[PDB]
């Protein structure tokens, strides 16, 4: 039986808004390489049958409606991280970058970087929480169906690394 | 106030002998102010405010402090003196009681690991009263200062036995054998491990009379002294203190080096990676890397691309690619000399050893100021002004050396950094990158050429002095600074006697007997070792033996001109000493 | 090795390419074996091959391992470990003087080594830093020592000719006096009362310094440390304390080997492990703030 942490009690800071800026952009960028890999070509026509999509166009120049609900999962993620109460400190480099504020897409791999034991454990337990959230959703569709069960409904620790992999990699990429 | 310690009190020079720790303080003054404070506090308590004592400190530091970072120095006999069969005895005299280990080791024992931690050695630790081979098990007693421990090895039944002050040490059970059964392998040699502030003495028993407990134990048993029938003394080898640069082993548990051949559009690359990062037993200490061959500056300093400029130029260039995801603040790039033996866990550019000789005239004017240092390197973190990492290209620090002028300037991302080093004529500069691994991929050695700058292979290899195409011949290889090397104690030392003749004449130093050794100078590494040390370097010994064979062959059958030429390389004193 | 006719086919370009193999690939003994077989085949010597191998390999002195006889050089140092640090009560100006009683110029074929000056210790450990315990290395050969041999200033195996009145190598009845300023890095030399136009500036002062002389065979010199132990031939420069004043009260000033191992019987040889760093030598008051 999972229980997601409460999120309405807390509010977003503009400093974290600055972080979700260029982060939603990098996420759109990697998903854009995913689209070009599975066949999508930049085209204003919504020819989703013939692998044509206008989404291969920079995130700021994209429509704010598309920008919305796309950043929404990031909003729930940051609600989840702050609900833990963890403190966040900005470095001098990260503040000089804030001061400083057509093109080939640059996405940087960040599996090259490595976290410490502490950040590892934090990421593991917050990934536990995201799996709990997903299990709660699957539970609501379970009661909507009125029957059945899902093999991965078992707790996150009871799962194995292979099915854990997407939730973990999301955890370390956001925290990295 | 500005006062300083002085053995003689002097007010004008602010001299005071009292400026010492309280233990070193004068007894009269310390007892005076001591009884003053006794009286003050005793009156304080007699006033009625009987303050309770604080928490009494029962902790022990266990003396973790040590010289530099070395916890123990390993002393062992020469590998050639290994015993395959027989039954041998030697004694170890413990001058000072403490963390010492004595036993038998194989020729493959590393000088940096603990004695007995792995299978290479079989040692007895008396401070803990515990044996050591691939682990530790309780055995024997603990020794005091002056106690002599004897080591007995039997290579027939594969048994080893230790005796302390004459009595035979025994196991947890009644068994007297320190180690039940082993294999001969490559043989055994005597060895001892000495801890911090530990003094010991090994007696190989050249003179049977020197052995003190041999008569009561070992002689009747049939054990023989190690130096039972040696006309000359055993050459003893100790662990080297100064770290040296050696080629990265293929089986290194942490470092891995791969050679990337250069295509038409890509320069040849040497890439350094961390095997066990993100896993257990990873090493976070700054790892020092160096290229094998140096760039030599000119003997006298002067006071698309043009092929003529590239033929007449002397500037050589190499660069490094800081891999995206690796922190540039933990990586340094530049050139180092052969004298760089400073292994520090925390490395900063501020504490690089340097000196400034400023020769002047009789008038006092500074004719010239020469800065000399072993390390000329820059930090990637301070150079990375844009910040973060770029996937298209990582932080690309480039180094250019002008062998005709000795000017060391650094190019980074197409913009010249402010830092610049001017070196001395004939200085041999080794390309080097110091980095702390924060990623599986740390850095790689780019050997390309920037505009109007001759590639590095030209300055490295004389054969390719005029080849604009970058090259990475197999001779050039990445070397890492390590402590895993032995050292040969000289058989004979210089005889010098010191004595203060009188108060007027001072202390006298007197050496009147000549002593010489033959040094083998490695040309590429700018190093030199004693030729008698080649008893443990098989590759150098074989190469020098075949060099001697070639020397004989070129002058063979009466080639008198070649013999006269060879007289310069090998001379009369060298021949007569050999 | 098999066909004599091969030797005639081998030419100057091929005999250069064989050496270029050694140069580019590295030290390989079978290349040397091939070069040996080139010189003499079936008991017959080829003068052209022998001359070409010589004139193309030997003069370079960049591939084959060079060899030479080097005299052993030892170093004597006093007990004093003088250093500079913040909040530490040690004088920053120091002076000591050397007396050369006798020095044979050529005891052997190689000239005798006699260098005097100061040396530093890596960290606060009592071991001299950056230099090998034994060999032909003395003061001024590593980057932790600063020496003066009479004609040159030595630091890190680099010698620069220093101008002095009546330039000469240190000989019999020559007096060398050294000055060390730790307030501003300064090492000054003074020969026979005349000023040596040489200067050491801006060196590392983190470690502890000490006087040291590096000598070879045929050296007989004396330390004039001042005070009880010695008397200075020349007056110390103003504000320069004599070096004997740095001795700790209960400790006795003695001159020992710079290195821990010396000449003695192998069974009587005292084997020394790592020693504790002498941070207690420097005194710094540490009162707890209240």
């Amino acid at each position: 039986n999972p229980q997601p942490v409460d999120t309405s009690n807390i509010t977003i800071p503009e400093k974290l808004e600055y972080f979700i800026n260029k982060y939603a952009e990098h996420s759109h960028d990697k998903w854009s390489m995913d689209k070009l890999a599975n066949g999508w070509i930049y085209g204003e026509i919504y020819s989703d049958s013939s692998k044509v999509q206008p989404l291969m166009k920079p995130y700021k120049l994209l429509s704010e409606k598309e920008k919305e609900i796309y950043r929404w999962p990031i909003k729930e993620s940051l609600k989840t991280m702050l609900a833990w109460g963890w403190r966040i400190e900005r470095t001098r480099e990260g503040d000089s970058m804030a001061l400083y504020n057509g093109y080939s897409p640059r996405a940087i791999d960040m599996s090259n970087v490595t976290l410490s034991r502490d950040l590892h454990a934090m990421a593991e337990m917050m990934a536990e929480n995201y799996h709990n959230i997903w299990a709660k959703k699957k539970k609501m569709e379970l009661e909507s169906k009125g029957g059945g069960n899902h093999p991965l409904l078992v707790p996150y620790d009871t799962l194995t690394a292979k099915e854990k992999a997407k939730d973990r990699e999301k955890a370390q990429d956001i925290l990295k | 106030q500005g006062w300083t310690y002085g053995i003689q009190q002097d007010v004008k020079n602010r001299r005071n002998p009292r400026l010492v720790p309280y233990t070193l303080l004068d007894d009269r003054t310390k007892k005076s102010n001591k009884d003053s404070l006794r009286e003050a506090v005793r009156t304080l308590l007699g006033y009625g405010y009987n303050l309770e004592a604080p928490d009494q400190d029962h902790a022990a530091r266990a003396e973790v402090c040590s010289g530099t970072g070395e916890r123990f120095r390993i002393f062992r006999a020469e590998k050639t003196y290994a015993v395959k069969a027989g039954r041998w005895y030697f004694e170890f005299e413990t001058v000072t009681a403490g963390d010492m280990r004595v036993g038998w080791s194989r020729p493959g024992c590393q000088p940096d690991q603990e004695l007995g931690s792995d299978e290479r050695a079989f040692a007895f630790d008396g401070f803990k009263a515990q044996r050591w081979h691939q682990g530790n098990e309780h055995y024997g007693r603990s020794w005091q200062a002056g106690d002599v421990v004897g080591c007995m090895v039997d290579m027939n039944e594969h048994t080893m036995m230790f005796t302390l002050n004459g009595e035979i040490l025994l196991d947890d059970s009644g068994s007297e054998l320190a180690f039940k059964d082993f294999d001969v392998g490559d043989g055994f040699i005597p060895v001892c491990s000495l801890g911090v502030a530990q003094v010991g003495r090994m007696n190989f028993g050249k003179d049977v009379s020197t052995l003190k407990y041999f008569t009561i134990c070992g002689l009747q048993e049939g054990y023989e002294p190690f130096a039972v029938n040696t006309n000359r003394d055993i050459t003893m080898w100790l662990s080297k203190r100064l770290p040296q640069f050696l080629q990265v082993p293929s089986n290194h548990e942490h470092i891995e080096v791969t050679r990337i051949d250069g295509t038409i559009d890509s320069s040849p690359c040497l890439k350094v990676t961390q095997k066990s990062f993100g896993s257990q037993n990873s090493n976070t200490d700054i790892m020092f890397y160096r290229l094998s061959m140096p760039i030599e500056c000119a003997e006298v300093f002067s006071k698309r691309d043009d092929y003529d400029f590239l033929m007449q130029t002397s500037t050589y260039y190499y660069s490094v690619r800081i891999f995206p995801g690796q922190e540039p603040a933990n990586v340094w790039v530049g050139w180092i000399t052969s004298d760089f033996h400073q292994y520090d866990t925390g490395f900063d550019l501020d504490r690089v050893r340097t000196v400034t000789v400023t020769l002047g005239d009789e008038k006092g004017k500074v004719h010239e100021s020469i800065k000399r240092s072993n390390c000329y390197m820059v930090c990637a973190g301070e150079s990375m002004s844009p910040g973060q990492g770029r996937n298209n290209n990582g932080l690309e620090i480039g180094c250019v050396v002008d062998a005709a002028s000795g000017l060391l300037t650094f190019i980074a991302n197409g913009k010249e950094l402010s830092t610049y080093y001017q070196v001395e004529p004939s200085t041999k500069l080794f390309p080097a990158v110091f980095a702390q691994a924060t990623s599986p991929n740390v850095f790689q050695f780019e050997l390309g050429r920037i505009k109007n700058v001759m590639p590095l292979s030209a300055g490295l290899f004389k054969s390719e002095h005029k080849n604009p195409v970058p090259q990475c011949p197999p001779r050039l290889h990445v070397q890492f600074l390590s402590h895993v090397l032995w050292s040969r104690m000289p058989n004979q030392f210089l005889k010098v006697d010191v004595s203060r003749i009188s108060e007027r004449q001072g202390w006298l130093v007197q050496c009147l007997d000549p002593l010489q050794f033959m040094s083998l100078h490695i040309p590429e590494e700018n190093r030199s070792v004693d030729i008698l040390e080649l008893t443990e370097q098989e590759e150098l010994l074989k190469f020098h033996y075949h060099t001697l064979r070639l020397y004989s062959a070129v002058c063979a059958l009466g080639n008198h001109r070649v013999a006269h030429a060879l007289c310069s390389h090998v001379d009369e004193p060298q021949l007569l000493y050999a | 090795v098999e066909s004599p006719e091969a030797l005639n086919i081998i030419k100057e370009g091929h005999i250069k390419s064989i050496i270029s193999l050694l140069d580019k690939h590295g030290r390989n003994h079978k290349v040397l074996d091939v070069l040996c077989s080139l010189c003499v085949c079936h008991g017959v010597a080829v003068r052209s091959n022998q001359h070409l191998i010589c004139d193309n390999l030997l003069p370079g002195r960049d591939l084959l391992l060079q060899t030479r006889l080097v005299n052993h050089v030892s170093s004597m140092r006093p007990n004093i470990f003088l250093g500079v640090s913040e909040g530490s009560a040690q004088y920053k100006k120091w002076y000591y003087e050397l007396m050369v009683d006798h020095t044979e110029p050529f005891v052997t074929a190689e000239a005798t080594h006699l260098r005097v000056g100061w040396a530093s210790t890596e960290g606060y450990s009592p071991y001299p830093g950056g230099g090998e315990e034994w060999g032909g290395n003395g003061v001024g050969d590593d980057l932790f020592s600063y020496g003066f041999d009479g004609l040159h200033l030595w630091s890190g195996c680099i010698a620069r000719t220093v101008s002095s009145p009546n330039q000469h190598l240190l000989r019999t009845d020559d007096v060398i006096s050294c000055c060390l300023d730790l307030s501003a890095p300064s090492i000054s030399f003074r020969i026979n009362g005349q000023p040596v136009q040489g200067m050491f500036e801006n060196f590392n002062i983190d470690g502890l310094f000490f006087p040291v002389v590096s000598f070879s065979a045929g050296i007989k010199v004396r330390f004039l440390l001042g005070g009880r132990h010695g008397e200075f031939k020349f007056l110390p420069p103003p504000g320069y304390a004599p070096c004997y004043e740095a001795v700790l009260p209960k400790e006795k000033l003695k001159v020992e080997h710079s290195r821990e191992y010396k000449q003695e019987r192998t069974y009587t040889r005292d084997l020394l492990g790592p020693t504790v760093s002498l941070t207690q030598a420097a005194f710094t008051p540490i009162p707890v703030d209240t």
